[PDB]
């Protein structure tokens, strides 16, 4: 309890990820917006701007 | 017979092919899609890869 | 750190909001990724270990 800041207990927690073309499971929040049919127009599936 | 003629078209049929399989080839970035190098990173990581 | 755990989290709605406010001196250092673009890319598969 007396040890130096430096030394003082600490947690650590890692996330790793997998993005890659694998079906998204943990997609942010964000919003969907109706599809369109074919129009010069800007898309997001899943990532893929 | 008419291979001098051929070669010139397999010659031009092989370096426009050589060109557009340069743009999936990362030279030392985390994709070759620009894309996502955008989607990922913050605006000056991304100027360095 | 000997004997740690992998939770496998998956199908849920990963808001990262909640994740910086935490306790004083604290770090979201990120390889390979930005902490502030985490908000729009549908992530696969993501592992915690503790």
């Amino acid at each position: 309890p007396t040890y130096g800041v430096g030394h003082q207990p600490y947690r650590v927690v890692v996330l790793s990820f997998e993005l890659l073309h694998a079906p998204a499971t943990v997609c942010g929040p964000k919003k969907s917006t109706n599809l369109v049919k074919n129009k010069c127009v800007n898309f997001n599936f899943n990532g893929l701007k | 017979a008419l291979g001098k003629l051929q070669d010139v078209v397999n010659h031009n049929a092989q370096a426009l092919n050589t060109l557009v399989k340069q743009l999936s080839s990362k030279f030392g970035a985390i994709s070759s899609v620009l894309n996502d190098i955008f989607s990922r990173l913050d605006p000056p990581e991304a100027e360095v890869q | 750190v000997y004997a740690w755990n992998r939770k496998r989290i998956s199908n849920c709605v990963a808001d990262y909001s909640v994740l910086y406010n935490l306790a004083p001196f604290f770090t979201f250092k990120c390889y390979g990724v930005s902490p502030t673009k985490l908000n729009d890319l549908c992530f696969t598969n993501v592992y915690a270990d503790s």
